[PDB]
């Protein structure tokens, strides 16, 4: 612990302080974790860990160390320079180029598709666990409420509201995959319009948003839906909006990927493995984005 | 779906980074298997009486295993060692653990808090937090989704069968939880309906029937002598209507292998 000069701090959570940081005998930057410690050491952080321990991919944030103190404990990062949603912000008059949405967007599948493939649920993509550099590269980063399957991963009574699938809202029994799809899915939206696609200040707000976008889902389109712990039959029943009105500038690929990663039933929505050889990913590079 | 095969080839990579060194109960100078089988199936109880996940039981084993596998422990330290391995299975696999007020209470304040929250952060060093293991639970859920059409009481006597080796560390411990499971599910199989260990198991799992037979010679002996055993939480457990009251279904006389 005694070789890293803090910088400048970065981050506020309940488990602990995130600090910039620099490695005083290699130079190397980091990001440093604090938390502090009467329930012993924190769920979140024995999951952070340990999951990320085993993930080694491009894009997903590399744990570096844990320095394991009898009074504190630290999680060293590599750095990473911001996040996606200050960039979204920045990027609010002129907007992200698509070559570049179209590059996050990829990487992006690819960590999770990663994570996937190693029985970890993200649980909780949202712009500000999305890091960023200035050569392009995005990852994946904040695994305090990442969750190992192959024992299927049981819902509460957690995630940011507006990034939700509607089968949690709706009150599966179960996580799965398609959960963190549909994330990806509002987020790949949202760098696209400038706006968030669904926004809602309630669960049931939030619910209800996006039935006016997809329609309000009945049996045919989702099996099951209507027998559901928090589905009511006095819904509202809204029809399917058309994608070229919820999401202008893109282009029929595009809203074809897209419609996928928001299909209502879990079991059809598009695994992260599957879209990445969707034909909209035919012609994607690597572009560098402008950070201040 | 498109990950379901590379999540099973992970765990088989996996299992075996997470194995405890085999021998190890011969190389403790303080405690026996014996000592071990009392541990565990207290374990079982405590899993029942907090009502946790059966993840959380078989984490909880590996975790003391793996542990062990290194460490030198006295007999009448054996248990703290049990608590907090039981108490960092539930913050990894639980939604709400229970308070470490609870995993205190459960020992008749043999530890104090102080004592149980030190043994936590020392197994965490040893196992060097690496805590998302492989377990026959796990392997026995995978091998499920290849039933045709799945059957509960196959599901929940299979489950039974993988609990039970938990306590017998000899021999279990000569066997990967892949092997367990598949010994496990193909006796549940056989038990209830009558079928075998099928073609799309064999092919996903690479074991045939015939490399299944060892173990599941072994877990044959442990289900046919389960009502005479030292150990009885499990079989308690799995009277249940909960689990299709499978540990009072009886074992076949022989395996026709
Ligand atoms: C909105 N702005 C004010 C944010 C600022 O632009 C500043 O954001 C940022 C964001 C990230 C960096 N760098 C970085 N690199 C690698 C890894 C990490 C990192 C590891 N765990 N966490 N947990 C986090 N937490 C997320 C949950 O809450 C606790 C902190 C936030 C960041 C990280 N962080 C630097 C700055």
């Amino acid at each position: 612990m005694e070789n890293f000069q803090k910088v400048e701090k970065i981050g506020e959570g309940t488990y602990g302080v995130v600090y910039k940081a620099r490695n005083k005998l290699t130079g190397e930057v980091v990001a440093l974790k604090k938390i502090r410690l009467t329930e012993g050491v924190p769920s979140t952080a024995i999951r952070e860990i340990s999951l990320l321990k085993e993930l080694n991919h491009p894009n997903i944030v590399k744990l570096l160390d844990v320095i394991h103190t009898e009074n504190k404990l630290y999680l060293v990062f590599e750095f990473l320079h911001q996040d996606l949603k200050k960039f979204m912000d920045a990027s609010a008059l002129t907007g992200i180029p698509l070559p570049l949405i179209k590059s996050y967007l990829f990487q992006l599948l690819q960590g999770l598709a990663f994570c996937h493939s190693h029985r970890v649920l993200h649980r909780d993509l949202k712009p500000q666990n999305l890091l960023i550099n200035t050569e392009g590269a995005i990852k994946l980063a904040d695994f305090g409420l990442a969750r190992a399957f192959g024992v299927p991963v049981r819902t509460y009574t957690v995630v940011t509201l507006w990034y939700r699938a509607p089968e949690i809202l709706l009150g599966c029994k179960y996580y799965s995959t398609a959960v963190d799809i549909w994330s990806l899915g509002c987020i790949f939206a949202e760098m696209v319009t400038r706006r968030a696609l669904f926004p809602g200040d309630s669960e049931i707000d939030q619910l209800f948003r996006i039935f006016r976008t997809l329609g309000t889902p009945d049996e045919v389109v989702w099996p099951g839906v209507t027998s559901m712990p928090d589905y009511k039959p006095s819904f509202p029943k809204w029809a399917r909006q058309d994608f070229s009105k919820v999401v202008p500038p893109l282009d029929e690929d595009g809203r074809s990927l897209l419609s996928q990663m928001l299909h209502y039933d879990p079991n059809k929505r598009i695994s992260a493995k599957a879209a990445l050889a969707h034909p909209f990913f035919q012609d994607v590079t690597k572009p560098v984005p402008h950070l201040r | 779906p498109d990950y379901h095969e590379d999540i099973h080839t992970y765990l088989r990579e996996m299992e075996v980074k997470c194995k405890p060194k085999v021998g190890y109960m011969k190389k403790q100078p303080d405690i026996t298997n014996s000592m071990r089988a009392i541990l565990v199936d207290w374990l079982v109880e405590v899993g029942e009486e907090y009502k946790l996940q059966n993840e959380t039981l078989h984490l909880a084993v590996n975790y003391i295993d793996r542990f062990l596998s290194s460490m030198s422990v006295l007999r009448g330290k054996l248990q703290l060692v049990g608590t907090a391995a039981m108490l960092l299975a539930s913050k990894f696999e639980e939604i709400y653990p229970p308070e470490v007020a609870e995993f205190v209470y459960i020992t008749d304040d043999t530890y104090t808090k102080k004592q149980v929250l030190r043994m936590e952060h020392l197994v965490l060093k040893v196992l060097t937090f690496d805590l998302a293991a492989p377990t026959v639970n796990q392997f026995l859920t995978q091998y499920f989704l290849h039933q045709q059409p799945a059957n509960c009481k196959v599901e929940s006597l299979a489950m039974f069968l993988g609990e039970l080796s938990l306590i017998d560390a000899d021999p279990y411990l000569k066997y990967l939880p892949s092997v367990i499971a598949g010994a496990a599910f193909h006796l549940a199989l056989y038990t209830v309906t009558g079928q075998s260990w099928p073609e799309s198991l064999i092919r996903k799992t690479g074991y045939t029937l015939e490399s299944l037979k060892p173990c599941l010679m072994d877990l044959h002996q442990t289900y046919l002598k389960a009502p005479q055993h030292a150990q009885q939480s499990i079989r308690e457990k799995y009277k249940n209507s909960k689990y299709h009251g499978v540990s009072l279904l009886n074992p076949p006389e022989t395996l026709n292998l």
